[PDB]
């Protein structure tokens, strides 16, 4: 299918306890390949897939110069901030950026994405054109200038459809036998009565990736969205997602329920029941 | 692959 | 200005008595990132639990996966235990198979 990488940075400041700690982590689709760790004793661009493994010394060493000097212009970053929005220094602050591509089935571009956070809140992202930029307020409209007068968008645009999409065209060849494979979600209904009048009707998905699934529960052929508890997709630890979805319904009305699932794992959607 | 950009605030 | 963390206690396999699992405690949804989280079995702290590399959703808001070896009996209770700016005390959340 469609394929993307992402890198994702947190800079974190504390006041008091040394210079901010800086983390990268790099992703294909919904698996970690990179991290960087400024903390760590020794920092440097480690693998965490088997498929990045075989990058040679050129690769981790030019990864590794690049974290540490971004690190750096992320400590600078957030002593600017810190002035844009007239805060004190004795307080913790942390940058986050998001950036990389979506490729379709050909590996071509569908669409690039750099996009900057400061305390959790969006601060300047750019645009899905390539070549403008949102600033959220108007301490990032003083960044927004900056970068308009050095042309960073074109400098962006050219990483984006270039080396991006050919990175990630790469990995995905060099990674095929787990990136390019969908694992679908075995699926089970449990059912617990919590009263005499009602019982949870709870339908589980297991073992699947990528992590994104819908799962619903319909009575009588219509949708419970309102009265559906889904929890939020989860790590099994092993690659692959877990995810439930409970309803609660009256005493002896359990088969008007039905539970449907989609994934990109399944020739079809799934439809389960309760089967006691 | 990362970007070698990393840009000044 | 911060979030609080959501947590969910689970295992990578579905349990049975004796054969060997994984306990993990997913933390998700908080901001800022400083985080303290302990598996617990019976009430205490299980030792040399790893964790996953800090990373971030599409809200910006943190998650991470703290995991250890465990082999579930019949006796033993798990639980995790997470601490965070946003939290008055550590919320304890039960494994319930």
């Amino acid at each position: 299918g469609s394929h993307s990488m992402r890198y994702f940075y947190t800079a974190m400041s504390r006041p008091g306890r040394g210079e901010p700690r800086f983390i990268a982590v790099g992703y294909v689709d919904d698996t970690q390949f990179v991290r960087f760790d400024s903390d760590a004793a020794s920092p440097r661009m480690a693998p965490r897939a088997p498929w990045i493994e075989q990058e040679g010394p050129e690769y981790w060493d030019g990864e590794t110069r690049n974290m540490k000097a971004s690190a750096q212009t992320y400590r600078e970053n957030l002593r600017i901030a810190l002035r844009y929005y007239n805060q004190s220094e004795a307080g913790s602050h942390i940058i986050q950026v998001m950036y990389g591509c979506d490729v379709g089935p050909d590996g071509r571009l569908l669409r690039g994405h750099n996009q900057y956070a400061y305390d959790g809140k969006d601060y300047i992202a750019l645009n899905e054109d390539l070549s403008s930029w949102t600033a959220a307020d108007t301490a990032a409209q003083i960044t927004q200038r900056k970068w308009e007068a050095a042309r960073v968008a074109e400098q962006l645009r050219a990483y984006l459809e270039g080396l991006c999409v050919e990175w990630l065209r790469r990995y995905l060849e060099n990674g095929k036998e787990t990136l390019q494979r969908a694992d679908p979600p075995k699926t089970h209904v449990t059912h617990h009565p919590i009263s005499d009048h009602e019982a949870t009707l709870r339908c589980w998905a297991l073992g699947f990736y990528p992590a994104e699934i819908t799962l619903t529960w319909q009575r009588d052929g219509e949708d419970q969205t309102q009265d559906t508890e889904l929890v939020e997709t989860r790590p099994a630890g092993d690659r692959t997602f877990q995810k439930w979805a409970a309803v609660v319904v009256p005493s002896g009305e359990e088969q008007r329920y039905t539970c449907h699932v989609q994934h990109e794992g399944l020739p079809k959607p799934l439809t389960l029941r309760w089967e006691p | 692959l990362t970007v070698q950009v990393a840009r000044v605030y | 200005i911060q979030r609080t963390p959501k947590i969910q206690v689970y295992s990578r396999h579905p349990a049975e008595n004796g054969k060997s699992n994984f306990l993990n405690c997913y933390v998700s949804g908080f901001h800022p990132s400083d985080i303290e989280v302990d598996l617990l079995k019976n009430g205490e702290r299980i030792e040399k639990v790893e964790h996953s590399d800090l990373s971030f959703s599409k809200d910006w808001s943190f998650y991470l996966l703290y995991y250890t070896e465990f082999t579930p009996t019949e006796k033993d209770e798990y639980a995790c235990r997470v601490n965070h700016v946003t939290l008055s005390q550590p919320k304890i959340v039960k494994w319930d198979r």
